[PDB]
């Protein structure tokens, strides 16, 4: 029975499975440098972390 | 020379000697110079409670012996 | 036997650590059987008198119970003084 | 139970936990021993909708028991009672 | 009371020591000085984003096995029991299990962190 | 005052409940959870049960732990709310502030109250057993039964522990 | 009196002050394998209460050693700012001093001292470990010679 | 008379701390072909003295991104629980007796960890971040197996009082029996103070100073306090564990002399291991702990369970 | 009853209605369960040891191994949650709806 | 619901043993064994009627009987027990297991003399 | 080593745990006094209290059995001061 509150309801997937999203799984960035001890003092290392 | 760091080794172990000293002393001192009662279990904080009764001044470390029977 | 000797050489090779944990833990399981003195240990958990003995209303008939502490009747830790 | 296979097979899963009156380690008893035995040795084998009547006595005892709620209510009277006296200057606690 | 009194010196001084430390020194504050640390150039993004964590298996673990020890505490008690042949057994039975947990978990790889 | 610490305690038992169950940032509310683990450890020490608080406490100092890890992972956005930030957490915690309050000056004026039901504002040592002279814990003795009477509760809770270990795996994987 | 005391108080505090200087640890070019030998068992800088920390949080003294290039020159003051009061910086070799033998480079600053203050120049190319030793010891002498505590008082 | 006790007790806590910072120095100094700390006072001893002046005049900084409350909180938190934990020691008396001493001291263990955690945290720092996460991996690295093999060193102490450990070991070493729990007990106290080679937290040459990065001044003072004060007492803990020594209660200060030495020179051990070894990483850590420890520790709770009923030598519960 | 049994009891009230009342973490409800698992230890733990009921002593100890299996549970499904959408928000777990 | 019935103050007045725990448990053992018959009789009916108000004769003789072995050990081993239970008096834990020396000095005069 | 002197100290142990059972009915007689005459000293200073009230008995039962029940806190020292109050609730649970 079609309602203007469910008029954007979709029929689910036929085998049941949405489609992964991409909402951001951004990476950390890190200044690992200059001044840091492994560093050598000079070194700008700019380092994308997970975890 | 290594023996040069002896004096720091040997100030370190005066002060960690000092708080077993003082609690030991202290303990004497507060319990008319006995060791201060344990009373780990229900028992035996009841016969503390009981000295401190039979004491006659509020104190479970004065202990009363054969001069308090008649 | 050549199976087994064989596999517990490979595993003292690469992981002595686990062929320590599983024989300690295996002797564990096992030793507890075989031990002479594993009854003891309950006789003197039974001989250890947490409870006040709540005597018996002597009845007349009662001659395995004794009338005093020290009275030959009853249990004894003889055995556990020389334990 | 739903399907009492423990009164089935005489094994004791729960039933040593489901009672204060029950055995207890080293003959230690409950502070209610004694009205929790009086109550339940009343009840038993009669069914719940005679002992609701005739277990009633027995029943409000073990209650009060549990939860002194008129024993409080004594003690809150007396309580209040007396500090309305005390600055009445009607009461001297003794010594 | 003792103890209350023992807790409540500990961190009277501690919270003493923190009261001393910012109101006896000369202060002098703008805003580079009190900038966030990032080894001289200026952190990229806030430090409240999501950093991930490669162990989450290994921690949720340790809430299983946390509970383990104080199901095993009480051992120390239990051998005073006279029916030392069904504690031992089931003494025995619960540190088995639990091996027998972490042998899954190990063969399973669930100790290695995710890449 | 001293014969009123386990309402005393409990009072900030809780404080810590509507800390977090106002709902801050995680983060605070795993403080709150902490701060009332901790009072509550020692309620429970007051009536005897010196295993059992300082178990609870134990436990729940590692559960929270775990916590504050899967927040910084998981649950943390770029401004996380203390209870200030947010109406609807100062609103919550505001509420359930005052309704304790007003429970506690009513239960201490009477010396007794009602919220929705009966309570006795006597203090708690109305109610403590007065003899006590065995030469052990009874709080021990019927923890350490878990091992003889218990062989049961020993089974399906060391079960549950395995398939526990086995389960987390299961939903946790790809 | 006043006078004493305060007289008194200002020994105490740098006192303190130069006898537990923690040096950043920041380095730039040559200099800083002096600045290394410094600390290694010939002359042991630690030895003086000299030690070094990473954080420019824990440091009291900045010491610049080598060359100042106008690409780092913003991180040199970015970390020189983050160090609480009081601080100190030493300048180490030509380089930092004044721009030493790349002095009329495109890409060097002519000088540390254009971009942070400085209290102790320590000439050399590179200065020996000894040298930079020399100089840390004049930093020490120069916060002897501080009056805080008098100046206040007098004001 | 109580208050004065309290009082013997945090000042010499806070000195002997002091006091340890030269020693560690100077041994460090030595064991690198150099002399440390010798200008500050005679052979250096006047250097802590200095540090804390010099630390309590220093400008103290609250990072503009900081959570004020939990900055401010942590750092008290930290110095006041390492306190705490000195309070049911018996050396050879302790201030607060307690029936479940050893719990005690695992919960208040387990509560330092977050004066770590919420330090980090509140800095708003990303190496400070790093450090705090650092903390969470080593505390779930060591806890489960540093309590076990608490329980299997009680199965012969026979209760969790501190001091029946003294009477437990009336007529031997308890390091004879356990030496096996010794060794893991020994390294798990090395990770729990997060010391040499698990300085993982702090990882000073990967992290700038990880968890403290953002502290300074007298703020930064009280987590190195907080720090050293858990060195000591975790090795007393290990001394009164392992290497109990003998009470005479008519002279109580001999025990208390050669109690002092064992802890001493079990200290001066995490001197000498930090001096020694390079750092684990944080990953390898965990692996140690629940892939060699947790099984090895596991199989000896076993051992430990049985081998007193077995042998029928369960100790006494009083 | 006691006053005590009043805090406590309202206590568990208070992290039922935290429970109820869901914001966006779902972090934030998985640990008002985790409170009110506390509130249940505590009461329990007071009103058996109160009554000295000894082997009944044993079953606060037996609620806290479950409420870590049922915290457990929690975080392995909040995993899984974050994972496919990037946070732990509730308002993204309405796909069934339809 | 019915006043609960008590002994008047008179009833319950009775010559206690003002002696602290550390002399009962110096004299425990020598207790038990002489007076083992008045304190039987007195656990019996406590643990038979379930009621303090029902056992306190009983209960007097339970004094009575300590009473007289104490006066026993006044008149005889006086000193040698003032040593032995000092002793004990001096720990913490009141131990058996520091004092066997003395222990043997009481033992052996109460064997010799009684 | 450890299974001898173990041995030992439960043979100690069961020593001081017969000292306690000898002193234990003296103990218990002395509890039975001390119990009965604070119950008799409260009911004494209930009758002045509650005199004029309009119906209350003194002394009055709150159970229809008329068997012994042991007094719980309250009743023993309700009326007494704090201090005892506190000593008799708390001193065990706070003594160190
Ligand atoms: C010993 C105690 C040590 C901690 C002392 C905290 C105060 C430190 C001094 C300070 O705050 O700096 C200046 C700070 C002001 O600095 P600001 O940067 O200008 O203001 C920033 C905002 O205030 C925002 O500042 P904020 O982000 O820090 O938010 C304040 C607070 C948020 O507080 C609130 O929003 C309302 C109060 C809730 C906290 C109370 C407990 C919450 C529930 C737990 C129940 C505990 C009951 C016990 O944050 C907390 O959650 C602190 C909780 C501390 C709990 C302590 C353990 C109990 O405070 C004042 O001077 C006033
Ligand atoms: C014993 C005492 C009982 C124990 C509890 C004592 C209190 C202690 C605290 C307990 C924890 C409370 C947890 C609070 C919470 O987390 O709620 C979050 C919840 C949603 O959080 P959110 O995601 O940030 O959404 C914020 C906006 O509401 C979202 O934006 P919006 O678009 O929804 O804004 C329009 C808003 C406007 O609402 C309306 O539609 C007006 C309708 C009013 C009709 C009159 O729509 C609604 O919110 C409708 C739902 C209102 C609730 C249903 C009322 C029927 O906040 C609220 O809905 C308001 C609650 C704040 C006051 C809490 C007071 C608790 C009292 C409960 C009843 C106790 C009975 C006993
Ligand atoms: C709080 C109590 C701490 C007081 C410590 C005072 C330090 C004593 C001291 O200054 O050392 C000798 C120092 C030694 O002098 P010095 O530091 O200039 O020595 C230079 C190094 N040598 C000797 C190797 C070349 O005396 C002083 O410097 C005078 C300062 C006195 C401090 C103010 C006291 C008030
Ligand atoms: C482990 C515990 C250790 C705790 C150790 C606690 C410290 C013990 C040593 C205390 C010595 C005396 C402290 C004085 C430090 C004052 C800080 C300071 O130098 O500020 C200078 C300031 C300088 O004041 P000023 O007004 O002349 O100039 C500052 C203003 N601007 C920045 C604009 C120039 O003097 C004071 O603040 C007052 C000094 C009073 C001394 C008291
Ligand atoms: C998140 C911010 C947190 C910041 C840190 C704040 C400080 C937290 C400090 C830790 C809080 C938990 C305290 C737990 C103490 C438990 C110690 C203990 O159990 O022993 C103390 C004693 C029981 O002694 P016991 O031998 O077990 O039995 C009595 C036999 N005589 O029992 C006693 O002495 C009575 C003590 C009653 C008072 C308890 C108050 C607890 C308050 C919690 C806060
Ligand atoms: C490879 C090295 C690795 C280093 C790791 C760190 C380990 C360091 C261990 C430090 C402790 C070693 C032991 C030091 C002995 C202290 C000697 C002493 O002061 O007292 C004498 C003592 C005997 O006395 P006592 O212990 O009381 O008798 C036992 C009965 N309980 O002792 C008798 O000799
Ligand atoms: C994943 C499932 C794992 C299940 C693993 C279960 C392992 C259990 C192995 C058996 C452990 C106990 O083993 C058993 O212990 C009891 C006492 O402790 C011993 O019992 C022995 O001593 C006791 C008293 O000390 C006596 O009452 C008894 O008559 C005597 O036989 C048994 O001789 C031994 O066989
Ligand atoms: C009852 C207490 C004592 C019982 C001990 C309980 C713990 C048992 C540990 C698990 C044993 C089997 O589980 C584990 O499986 C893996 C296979 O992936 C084995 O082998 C694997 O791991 C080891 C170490 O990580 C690697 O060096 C090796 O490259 C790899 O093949 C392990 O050597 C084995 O330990
Ligand atoms: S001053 Fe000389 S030694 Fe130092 S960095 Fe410059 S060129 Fe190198």
């Amino acid at each position: 029975y079609p309602t203007k509150e469910t008029a954007h309801w979709k029929p689910p997937p036929w085998n049941d499975v949405d489609p992964p999203k991409d909402t951001l799984v951004s990476n950390l960035t890190l200044n690992f440098g200059p001044q840091h001890p492994a560093a050598h003092g000079v070194l700008r290392l700019v380092m994308e972390l997970s975890g | 020379m290594w023996f040069e760091v002896l004096p720091g080794i040997a100030v370190m172990g005066v002060c960690l000697f000092i708080p077993g000293m003082a609690t030991a002393r202290i303990h004497r001192f507060s319990n008319g110079g006995k060791e201060k009662r344990v009373a780990h279990y229900p028992y035996q904080w009841y016969l503390m409670e009981r000295d401190r009764r039979v004491s006659g001044v509020n104190r479970s470390y004065v202990s009363k012996g054969l001069e308090n029977i008649d | 036997a050549e199976r087994v000797a064989a596999f517990l050489k490979n595993v003292w090779a690469k992981e002595p650590v686990l062929v320590a944990s599983f024989a300690i833990a295996g002797l564990a399981v096992i030793l507890p059987t075989l031990s002479p003195y594993t009854k003891y240990s309950l006789m003197i958990n039974r001989a250890t008198p947490y409870n006040y003995p709540v005597p018996l209303r002597d009845d007349g008939n009662m001659p395995d119970v004794p009338s005093h502490p020290q009275d030959p009747q009853g249990p004894s830790l003889e055995w556990l003084k020389r334990l | 139970p739903f399907f009492d296979v423990q009164k089935r097979l005489g094994v004791d899963l729960d039933r040593w936990m489901t009672i204060q009156s029950a055995e207890q380690p080293h003959k230690i008893p409950s502070r209610c021993h004694a009205f929790e035995k009086e109550w339940i040795e009343c009840a038993h084998g009669i069914g719940s909708i005679r002992a609701e009547k005739e277990c009633k006595i027995e029943f409000e005892d073990f209650r009060e028991c549990l939860l002194r709620q008129k024993t409080m209510k004594r003690l809150h009277a007396i309580r209040r009672q007396r500090e309305k006296l005390i600055k009445e200057g009607k009461y001297t606690p003794p010594p | 009371m003792n103890l209350m009194l023992a807790l409540l010196t500990n961190f009277t001084l501690a919270t003493l020591l923190v009261i001393i430390a910012f109101w006896l020194p000369q202060l002098n504050v703008y805003s580079e000085k009190t900038s966030p640390y990032e080894c001289g150039f200026d952190p990229m993004g806030s430090a409240r984003l999501p950093f991930s964590m490669k162990f989450f298996l290994v921690a949720i673990t340790f809430l299983l096995f946390d509970l383990e020890i104080a199901l095993l505490l009480p051992l120390p008690w239990a051998s005073q029991t006279a029916n030392l042949n069904t504690m031992l057994t089931m003494a025995l039975f619960l540190i088995i299990l639990l091996a027998v947990s972490l042998a899954y978990e190990w063969t399973q790889k669930g100790l290695e962190w995710t890449e | 005052m001293m014969l009123y610490i386990v309402f005393i305690l409990s009072v900030i038992f809780v404080m810590g409940f509507v800390g977090f169950s106002s709902k801050p940032s995680p983060i605070y509310g795993g403080l709150g959870l902490i701060v009332s683990g901790g009072v509550g450890c020692g309620i429970v020490l007051n009536f005897g049960g010196s295993f059992l608080g300082l178990m609870v406490f134990l436990i729940y100092l590692g559960g929270m732990m775990v916590v504050f890890g899967y927040t910084t992972a998981m649950a943390t956005e770029q401004y996380p709310e203390i209870w200030l930030s947010n109406k609807a957490v100062l609103g919550a915690f505001v509420t359930g502030l005052l309704m304790e309050f007003f429970m506690v000056y009513y239960v201490l004026k009477d010396k007794e109250v009602e919220v929705v039901f009966e309570f006795n504002g006597l203090g708690d040592w109305v109610i403590y057993d007065t003899g006590d002279s065995g030469f052990f814990s009874e709080e021990a003795m019927g923890i350490a039964a878990l091992y003889s009477y218990g062989t049961w509760l020993v089974i399906v809770t060391g079960w549950s522990l395995l398939i526990g270990v086995v389960v987390i795996m299961e939903i946790t994987r790809g | 009196r006043g006078e004493y005391v305060v007289a008194k108080l200002d020994d105490l505090i740098n006192w303190a002050r130069r006898s537990s200087l923690w040096p950043m640890t920041f380095g730039l070019a040559c200099c800083a394998v002096e600045m290394m030998h410094m600390a290694a068992p010939r002359y042991d800088m630690d030895r003086f209460g000299v030690v070094f920390r990473a954080s420019p949080r824990q440091s009291d003294v900045m010491i610049v050693a080598g060359t100042l290039t106008n690409k780092m020159a913003p991180a040199l003051r970015k970390v020189y700012d983050q160090m609480p009061e009081p601080r100190y910086v030493v300048s180490m070799g030509s380089c930092a001093n004044g721009g030493g033998y790349y002095h009329y480079s495109y890409s060097v600053v002519r000088g540390c001292d254009r971009i942070v203050p400085v209290d102790i120049y320590v000439p050399g190319c590179p200065p020996t470990a000894e040298a930079l030793l020399y100089g840390i010891l004049q930093l020490q002498k120069k916060i002897k010679r501080e009056k805080r505590l008098r100046i206040w008082y007098r004001r | 008379m109580f208050m004065i006790n309290i009082l013997m007790l945090i000042i010499p806590i806070l000195l002997a701390v002091a006091f340890l910072t030269l020693v560690e120095r100077k041994v460090l100094g030595y064991m690198q072909l150099r002399k440390g700390p010798n200008v500050v006072g005679p052979y250096g001893l006047l250097q802590p003295i200095a540090d804390a002046i010099k630390l309590f005049i220093k400008e103290p900084l609250r990072p503009a991104t900081s959570s004020a409350s939990m900055f401010i909180l942590a750092p008290i938190m930290a110095l006041g629980l390492a306190l705490t934990m000195w309070i049911p020691l018996p050396m050879p008396y302790p201030l607060i007796n307690m029936n479940l001493g050893v719990l005690f001291m695992l919960a208040m263990s387990s509560l330092a960890v977050y004066s770590i955690l919420w330090s980090g945290w509140a800095s708003n720092s990303k190496y400070a971040l790093i450090g705090a996460l650092r903390a969470v991996a080593q505390t779930i690295s060591y806890e489960v197996t540093l309590a076990i093999i608490l329980l299997s060193v009680l199965l012969m102490s026979g209760s969790f009082t501190l001091s029946t450990l003294i009477t437990t070991q009336e007529q031997m070493w308890l390091i004879l029996p356990a030496w096996p729990l010794a060794m893991m007990w020994f390294i798990s106290t090395l990770a729990e103070t997060n010391r040499a080679p698990f300085d993982l937290t702090e990882g000073e040459s990967e992290l700038v100073s990880g968890f403290n990065v953002e502290y300074a001044a007298g703020p930064f003072a009280l987590f190195f306090m907080a720090e050293y004060a858990n060195i000591i007492m975790m090795n007393i803990f290990t001394a009164i564990l392992f290497l109990g020594t003998s009470h005479n209660p008519h002279m109580p200060e001999l025990y208390t002399i050669n109690f002092t030495i064992k802890s001493l020179l079990l200290t001066m051990s995490f001197l000498w291991i930090r001096a020694s070894y390079p750092r684990f990483r944080y990953d390898q850590l965990m692996h140690l702990l629940w892939k060699n420890f947790l099984p090895l520790t596991l199989a000896l709770c076993m051992w430990h369970v049985s081998l007193p009923i077995l042998t029928s030598g369960i100790p006494p519960q009083t | 009853m006691s006053m005590v049994y009043m805090n406590i009891m309202m206590a568990f009230t208070v992290s039922l209605v935290g429970l109820l009342m869901y914001r966006s973490h779902l972090m934030s409800s998985l640990l008002c369960l985790e409170g009110m698992m506390l509130s249940l230890f505590v009461m329990a733990a007071l009103t058996i040891l109160n009554s000295h009921f000894t082997l009944a002593s044993m079953m606060p100890i037996i609620l806290l191994v479950f409420a870590a299996c049922e915290a457990a549970l929690g975080l392995s499904l909040l995993v899984m949650v974050s994972n496919t959408y990037g946070t732990d928000y509730v308002q993204n777990l309405n796909l069934l709806q339809c | 619901p019915g006043i609960v019935e008590l002994p008047s103050l008179e009833d319950l007045k009775v010559q206690e043993v003002k002696v602290s725990s550390s002399v009962l448990k110096a004299a425990a053992h020598h207790y038990g064994a002489q007076c083992d018959k008045p304190n039987k009789e007195f656990m019996l009916c406590r643990w038979e009627e379930k009621d303090p108000r029902r056992c306190l004769e009983e209960g007097k003789l339970v004094n009575q009987c300590a009473l007289e072995f104490f006066r026993q050990i006044k008149r005889h081993c006086a000193e040698p027990f003032t040593e032995y239970w000092t002793c004990i008096d001096y720990s913490g834990l009141q131990l058996f297991r520091r004092c066997r020396k003395q222990q043997a000095q009481f033992d052996e005069c109460v064997l010799d003399k009684l | 080593s450890m299974m001898k002197w173990n041995r030992e100290r439960r043979r100690l142990q069961i020593e001081d745990f017969e000292a306690r059972i000898a002193l234990m009915p003296l103990l218990q007689a002395e509890k039975d006094r001390r119990v009965l005459q604070m119950l008799r000293e409260n009911l004494e200073e209930e009758a002045t209290v509650m005199k004029d009230v309009p119906g209350w008995k003194v002394g009055e039962s709150v159970f229809h059995t008329t068997r012994w029940v042991t007094p719980m806190m309250g009743e023993l020292y309700g009326l007494r001061a704090s201090e005892e109050v506190l000593s008799a609730t708390y001193g065990f649970i706070w003594y160190t």
